[PDB]
């Protein structure tokens, strides 16, 4: 029983950052230092473990969280950052124990004259708990005039497109993003390093 | 007051992507969000 991270590496279509995909990864076998070695990486940050002795641990459950944002915006996906991410689209917590990876897909993300399949949300009253996702589209009211459904004078549609062209620099090119998280509840470990005995 | 300029803000935004400067709308993108979370 092998843990089956090529399904969330290696996939071909990710989500956006906003409505971000989580993968469970339970009752398997997984050797990091397949993805620790080098399948172009350009992030590869764990906090509260450190990533050469992943593969000498256990933990009680993996969730694995993938998305797409900005080269900008990978600094926000780690544990006390703001931003546009960190605030409405994906919020680490504080105590975060696990690994962030990144990766540059401007060869996949991005499509002659713009690829604006990614999406982000812009406008929401109040931060997002660690964890938490939000996937509504009401009309969001900045202002003082009501909405009433629909888009107009201070009332815009909460999401905001990425505009990933080919032309752009490294810091507005698409980065697909995965978020390993090791949790370690009181019981059983079922997710071990391929270098763990058994434990 | 605050409601008009954020208005014209969020319209510069939406006009630089419809002239194909990406890069540019999403920077004002960026600089939407710093200046409505001024709290
Ligand atoms: C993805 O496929 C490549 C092709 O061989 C492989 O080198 C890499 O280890 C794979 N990654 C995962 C996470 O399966």
């Amino acid at each position: 029983n092998l843990c089956p991270f090529g399904e969330v590496f290696n996939a071909t279509r990710f989500a956006s950052v906003y409505a971000w995909n989580r993968k469970r990864i339970s009752n398997c076998v997984a050797d990091y230092s397949v993805l620790y070695n080098s399948a172009s990486f350009s992030t590869f940050k764990c906090y509260g473990v450190s990533p050469t002795k992943l593969n000498d641990l256990c933990f009680t459950n993996v969730y694995a969280d993938s998305f797409v944002i900005r080269g900008d915006e990978v600094r926000q996906i780690a544990p006390g950052q703001t931003g546009k991410i960190a605030d409405y689209n994906y919020k680490l917590p504080d105590d975060f124990t696990g690994c962030v990876i990144a990766w540059n897909s401007n060869n996949l993300d991005s499509k002659v004259g713009g690829n604006y399949n990614y999406l982000y949300r812009l406008f929401r009253k109040s931060n997002l708990k660690p964890f938490e996702r939000d996937i509504s589209t009401e009309i969001y009211q900045a202002g003082s005039t009501p909405c009433n459904g629909v888009e107009g004078f201070n009332c815009y549609f909460p999401l905001q497109s990425y505009g990933f062209q080919p032309t752009n620099g490294v810091g507005y090119q698409p980065y697909r993003v995965v978020v390993l998280s090791f949790e370690l509840l009181h019981a059983p470990a079922t997710v071990c390093g391929s270098n763990s005995e058994n434990l | 007051d605050k409601e008009w300029i954020l208005q014209k803000i969020y319209e510069i935004m939406r006009r630089l992507d419809e002239e194909g400067h990406a890069e540019a709308s999403m920077r004002v993108s960026d600089l939407i969000y710093e200046f409505m979370k001024k709290d």
